[PDB]
């Protein structure tokens, strides 16, 4: 057994990683106070969901998550919140004033004071792993402190871990649920510093989580909490195999392995389906192939792009519910007879293949509905290259006029980290059409 | 706790201000005695943001009331909500500034900005994280206008990191007390375009036009004119006084509105603006037209003059978020070319859910746009038109002023007005 | 108030659909960069589509379908037609056609040589033509060796030696049909196409003098003596086309000619549909297609190639751009016949 | 169409299917941290200087 740390960084990475636990808990049986009736080992034990959990003398199964805000206005609703007792105060960490959505001021002013403070507290979650693999990393590209101070961070995490894998999730700003202006330049500048730092890095688009919402659960206008429970389901999904007995991607290594063989190009798409309304009066369970042809309709993916006009470089199926390796392999089978589904010459065409027998948990009164089975299709696609050029054309349209830049350089940032970071951009598109077109 | 200081100074800013904390405070829920007497927990979910809490559950607003005449800020304690605010607080000399910059920033106003900054320092000592400070003032005067500026030129030096935010009464001929307030509004102007952060622009004329023209009110008051600012203030502030993702506080709104530091005045806006067919209900659509209606905006500035480089807009009331994107979106796709489109989705929309007092639901405004650059003009042109014969220049240099620091506020202004000139292109 | 843009200047056609917008005064054009828009006339390289489908609020459309290409290249069309099951190596109605790479630079050399030495001993008809500057030749030596001399793909089709000569004058031509196909990929035929002839007598003793084998209108107005002697422009149309196949042959353009014609449009349009189409995607295309065919003395139809961005008879400009309004445009963005397309059915 | 390494176990299972064949130092850190902790520094300096005259 190796254990794994979560990290959850500003506004969204926290809010997220409280939907998270909270379906982890209900996943592993695990009650608000930390109690587990069905761990028969009191105190310790080398499970599957240990990674995630350490134990207490009391049987207490708390969380191997640290949360860091720059203000504390959202880790006090954890420190209030139903699973308040899962977590021991030095778990979670809040500043006084935010970063202002000014990446500046969340990685050079406010980072540089506080990131020892955050390190320490790693190093006493370090100190519980008799063999810790490395860490998952929550948080936003818009914000100062999801952007500034998660680069910080991973530099530093890089430096006192340094064989340990970086994973991380991400959320892509979408002006539908932003009221920020410069997401766009704290986004890139955040890939910049953090690119060598990430092993992988799943991208969801708010864009995307906000149209499944109004589309698949009917909400008009959906909110962080409904965004927030649909991403913590795909979370789960792609984190199973670190919690659950499993043979595909059982330590944070194999996600690169399997999923990344170019390390600049280490963004995975997430496809997700089915995600049926709670409130339908009584959906038709989907088949295995039905919901396997899902994966390759852009209405289901975290990014909206698509993946008839790249290449994949990796394809994994990670399934959950009733299914049996018979019913994949006909399903895949049709899909390639039907689908435009290019591979890279260098790279073998192929899928692999995960089945957990639970299905997925829902959260009581949540929005999503229980389903028989579901499937995460996580595929290194070039597609996803369309999110980076639409975001490094928003940058480039405000910073030709120098737009908000005094923001950044009054922080002790100097302009010229702009341009690099942009042309670092600019590199990696290159690098994704290299790969993908002819 | 992001608490906020308020300073108030002369005149207009003590009458202005004292409406303000009259209109918020019934929001609050706070009483004139400073007891709190809501119905629901978001009235005091921020309160701590304007208000004090003192023995006995007790609110006090965190204002400082500053004059060099004591008579308006006796009319202030005497008037409705006059003993909610703290007696310390007030702070006033007895000479008067005779509507003279110069007496209210280098002599009257000197020998009392001292004492005014002890307080000021007071209220800052007991803030868990002080945010900033909000100045509300006229230009047009002496003690709002030199002494005001004067504050913020001495609070930048010993808060150098905090937002400094104003409410600005910009003069008119059409409703002026003294011929020399294009004088003191020019040498203020250059003050707020160094050591503010946010500056809202508030023409006495368009307050003037819209009682009149809008509201049919055949006489209109400085009373009239002040309703009108209480109503914006309290819509600006919507989003630091109640719970939102949005322009949560000074900082991260000064982020999104402001693409270049000497750029940040911006024109506020209203909606509903109803004579009395004032029981009607008002769509989501007639709304959101009006509050972009150059009828409904406190500048003097027509939009279709310029470009929006930002606007934020905050809709209160029970109302179809849904619809409100539509009709925003739909304000914008139908306007495009008002809107610089090097800064994607600079229009930024709010929602809250408590209306104010007497309204099913209401919009306000916020816009950094180029047409602001119309008021500079204005002023510019009324400065110059007597500056050129030196004309009323003896009341300054009587103060030990000299003719050098009105041709260095003229070209300061005129650079203002070039640089908006360049991005409205 | 719908808003579109215009990125290409030199489109004919679209500038009178842009023209004709503007005349219902419901439409209004912004700036060329300006991200607000409902329909979007893009370029015709590097269209930027991963930008479209990302406004909040604005269905967003555009005249161009990604991935189109693959039928409007000549070397794409040859791969696709070899390499598509719906397609087949034995489809009958497209020439025998081999990609070629200059030795410069997969490569269909050795299999183009096994079928011209195969022509060549059995005493048929050994004429192949080379394009991407084109190049008839019976000799394979000078067809691979003029290739080598460029720098660019190229392709060796077999060269109709039995076209369909018009009557007077002994002389070549091809059929032009305008295809619509909207967001929904319903697939519109143009009732009105254009035969771009020949005004020289086809000649098979010299493709040296390529002036009457070549019936670009270009060629024909540049390099031919008789422009403009039989019709005007070198453009006959298809009222004029029925009534000489009756008068001549006996038959009606319809039977004899625009069966095939449908028959190959579905064919090539239904094969990429999966590929292209905009059905579950955040933006919806539609494209205007130039499809080019060749008649031999058979009454059998040659598809020749796919034009992607067409260009459209002076007669005809009004008739078509109206219709692309009327069913690619407004069925998306409605406003305030007797249609003039042929709607091809066909399954989704 | 191949299925290869096949594992079984109580909670589900997992195989493969192949269709086709084929850093900065901590003391660099400090520096870039203290570095525009020292630009901020000269600008607030450039401002008080400003302010005393
Ligand atoms: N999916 C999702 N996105 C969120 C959530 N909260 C904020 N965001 C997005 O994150 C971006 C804003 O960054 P935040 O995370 O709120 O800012 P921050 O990390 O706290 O940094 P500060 O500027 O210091 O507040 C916007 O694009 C929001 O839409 C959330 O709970 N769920
Ligand atoms: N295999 C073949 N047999 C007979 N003629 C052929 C032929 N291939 C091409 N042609 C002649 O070439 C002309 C069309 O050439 P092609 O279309 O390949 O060039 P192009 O694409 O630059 C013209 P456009 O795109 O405008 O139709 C036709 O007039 C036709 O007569
Ligand atoms: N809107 C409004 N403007 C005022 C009021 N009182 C004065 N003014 C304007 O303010 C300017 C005079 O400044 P004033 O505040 O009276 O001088 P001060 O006391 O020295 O600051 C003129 O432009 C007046 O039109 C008021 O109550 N409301
Ligand atoms: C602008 C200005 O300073 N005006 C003066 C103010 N005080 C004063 C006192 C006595 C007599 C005249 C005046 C006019
Ligand atoms: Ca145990
Ligand atoms: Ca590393
Ligand atoms: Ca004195
Ligand atoms: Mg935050
Ligand atoms: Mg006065
Ligand atoms: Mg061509």
């Amino acid at each position: 057994m190796r254990e794994c740390i979560s990290i959850h960084v500003g506004q969204a990475g926290v809010q997220i990683g409280n939907a998270c636990w909270e379906l982890y808990c209900l996943e592993h049986g695990i009650q608000p106070d930390g109690q587990m009736p069905s761990d028969k080992t009191i105190g310790g034990g080398d499970d599957s969901f240990n990674t995630f959990f350490s134990e207490t003398g009391a049987g207490k199964h708390v969380p191997r998550a640290v949360f860091v805000d720059l203000e504390p206005t959202v880790i006090d609703e954890v420190r209030t919140g139903t699973y308040r007792q899962l977590f021991h105060p030095e778990q979670l960490i809040t500043g006084k004033e935010d970063a202002a959505n000014n990446y500046a001021r969340g990685h050079y002013t406010i980072g540089k004071e506080i990131i020892d403070l955050v390190l320490d507290r790693i190093r006493k979650l370090a100190d519980q792993c008799t063999g810790l693999q490395g860490f998952l990393v929550f948080h936003s590209f818009g914000g100062g402190t999801g952007s500034g101070f998660t680069s910080l961070l991973m530099e530093r995490l890089s430096v006192d871990y340094g064989k340990k894998s970086k994973l991380e999730f991400s959320i892509y700003p979408a002006p539908q649920v932003s009221t920020a202006v410069v997401e766009p330049y704290n986004s890139i500048l955040t890939t910049h510093t953090t690119l060598e730092h990430s092993d992988c890095a799943f991208m969801v688009d708010n864009e995307a989580i906000y149209d499944i919402c109004r589309r698949n659960l009917d909400i008009e206008r959906p909110t962080y909490t409904n965004l927030n429970r649909l991403i913590s389901q795909i979370v789960s999904s792609i984190t199973a195999s670190l919690r659950f007995d499993g043979a595909l991607n059982v330590d944070l290594t194999e996600f690169q392995t399997n999923l990344v063989p170019y390390p600049r190009i280490h963004f995975p798409l997430a496809t997700y389906a089915p995600v049926i309304s709670a409130e339908k009066a009584y959906h038709e369970q989907l088949s295995v192939a039905e919901i396997t042809n899902a994966c390759f309709e852009p209405a289901n993916q975290m990014v909206k792009c698509d993946p008839r006009h790249g290449k994949y470089m990796a394809c994994c199926l990670l399934y959950r519910g009733d299914v049996v390796p018979k019913d994949v392999n006909a399903a895949i089978a049709t899909i390639k007879t039907k689908r435009s589904i290019q591979f890279v010459d260098w790279c073998p065409t192929g899928f692999k293949v995960g089945i957990n027998y639970q299905p997925p948990t829902v959260v009581p009164g949540g929005d999503l509905a229980k389903v028989q089975r579901a499937v995460c299709m996580l595929s290194n696609t070039t597609a996803i290259a369309e999110a980076w050029a639409r975001l490094d054309h928003k940058f480039d349209l405000m910073y030709a006029k120098r737009a908000f830049v005094h923001w950044y350089v009054g922080e002790g940032m100097e302009e010229g980290e702009f341009s690099e970071a942009r042309e670092d951009m600019a590199a990696l598109e290159k690098d994704y059409e290299e790969v993908g077109v002819d | 706790m992001r608490e906020i200081v308020h300073i108030q100074a002369g005149q207009c800013g003590n009458q202005i201000g004292a409406k303000f904390w009259e209109v918020i405070s019934d929001e609050h829920g706070i009483d004139p005695t400073g007891s709190y007497h809501g119905d629901s927990d978001l009235q005091l979910e921020r309160i701590n943001v304007y208000y004090n809490e003192a023995t006995g559950n007790k609110y006090v607003p965190r204002a400082i009331l500053v004059d060099l005449e004591p008579g308006t800020m006796d009319s202030v304690r005497s008037g409705p909500f006059g003993q909610i605010f703290r007696p310390d607080n007030f702070v006033f000399g007895q000479s008067g500034a005779g509507n003279n910059w110069a007496k209210g920033h280098y002599t009257e106003g000197a020998e009392l900005v001292d004492s005014v900054l002890d307080v000021v320092r007071k209220e800052s000592e007991s803030c868990d994280c002080l945010q900033g400070f909000q100045l509300t003032h006229s230009l047009g005067g002496g003690t709002g206008s030199g002494m005001g500026t004067l504050l913020i030129s001495k609070i930048r030096e010993e808060y150098p990191d905090r937002i400094m935010n104003t409410f600005s009464v910009m003069p008119s001929p059409k409703v002026s007390d003294t011929v020399v307030e294009p004088y003191n509004a020019t040498l203020s102007v250059h003050q707020l375009v160094e050591n503010t952060d946010e500056t809202y622009c508030i023409d006495n004329e368009a307050l003037y036009d819209i009682c009149f023209r809008t509201l049919k009110l055949t006489t209109p008051t400085y009373g009239d004119l002040n309703h009108l600012v209480s109503a914006t203030m309290s819509g600006v502030t919507t989003c630091l006084r109640f719970p939102g993702q949005l322009n949560a506080d000074l900082r991260k709104l000064a982020v999104n509105m402001v693409p270049f530091p000497r750029l940040h005045f911006f024109m506020p806006g209203f909606a509903p603006l109803t004579s009395r067919q004032q029981y009607r209900a008002l769509t989501v659509p007639e709304l959101t037209q009006q509050m972009f209606d150059s009828k409904n905006m406190m500048a003097a500035c027509d939009p279709r003059h310029g470009r929006y480089l930002t606007v934020a807009a905050i809709f209160r009331g029970r109302m179809s978020m849904k619809e409100v994107d539509e009709q925003m979106l739909n304000v914008q796709n139908k306007n495009s070319s008002y809107f610089v489109e090097w800064i994607p989705n600079n229009v930024k929309t709010a929602v809250c859910d408590i209306p104010p007092r007497g309204l099913k639901m209401s919009a306000t405004f916020i816009g950094n746009s180029t047409a602001i650059q119309e008021l500079f003009k204005r002023i510019s042109e009324q400065f110059t038109a007597m500056f050129r014969r030196k004309a009323f220049l003896h009341w300054y240099t009587g103060e030990g002023m000299d003719e050098m620091e009105f041709t260095e506020a003229e070209s300061n202004m005129n650079d203002l007005v070039s640089e908006y000139q360049q991005y409205q292109d | 108030m719908y808003t579109f843009v215009v990125r290409d200047e030199n489109s004919s056609v679209y500038a009178e659909v842009s023209r004709l917008l503007l005349a219902t005064g419901q439409w209004k054009r912004l700036r060329k960069d300006n991200p607000r828009f409902n329909l979007m006339l893009g370029e015709r390289n590097r269209l930027p589509f991963g930008r479209l489908g990302h406004e909040p609020g604005l269905v967003q459309l555009v005249n161009y379908y990604r991935g189109a290409d693959k039928l409007c290249r000549k070397a794409s069309l040859v791969k696709l037609i070899k390499t598509s099951p719906e397609l087949s190596e034995s489809c009958t109605w497209f020439p025998e056609s081999y990609v070629i790479y200059p030795t410069n630079l997969t490569d269909e050399r050795e299999v183009f040589l096994a079928a011209y030495n195969r022509r060549r001993e059995g005493r048929e008809g050994n004429v192949w033509i080379a394009k991407s500057g084109i190049l008839i030749s019976s000799e394979a030596s000078e067809l691979l060796d003029f290739i080598d001399e460029q720098g660019q793909v190229h392709v060796i089709q077999k060269y109709l030696e039995k076209p369909l000569l018009l009557e007077p004058g002994h002389r070549k031509f091809d059929i032009r049909s305008w295809v619509l196909v909207d967001h929904l990929y319903n697939i519109y035929l143009y009732r009105e196409g254009v035969l771009r002839t020949s005004s020289e007598p086809y000649n098979s003793a010299n493709f040296q003098d390529k002036t009457c084998h070549l019936t670009n209108h270009c060629i024909q107005k540049e390099y031919s003596k008789n422009y403009g002697r039989y019709e005007e422009g070198n453009e006959m149309f298809f009222e004029e086309f029925n009534q000489y196949l009756m008068d001549a042959l006996n038959t009606t353009l319809e039977n004899s000619i625009l069966l095939q014609i449908k028959h190959i449009i579905r064919s090539c349009l239904m094969c990429i549909e999966p590929a292209i189409s905009t059905k579950h995607l955040h933006y919806q295309s539609f494209q205007l297609f130039g499809f080019d065919f060749m008649v031999d003395e058979e009454l059998k139809v040659w598809l020749i190639e796919v034009n992607g961005a067409p260009a459209c008879a002076q007669k005809l400009y009004a008739e078509l751009c109206q219709g692309i309004v009327d069913v690619a445009i407004s069925s998306v963005f409605p406003l305030a016949p007797t249609s003039i397309f042929i709607k091809l059915h066909h399954h989704h | 169409m191949e299925v290869i390494e096949l594992n079984k176990c109580t909670s589900g299972q997992s195989f493969e299917v192949i269709l086709k064949p084929p850093d900065p130092s901590l003391e660099e850190i400090q520096k870039k941290l203290e570095a525009a902790e020292e630009r901020r520094k000269y600008q607030e300096a450039e401002l008080l200087k400003h302010l005393a005259e």
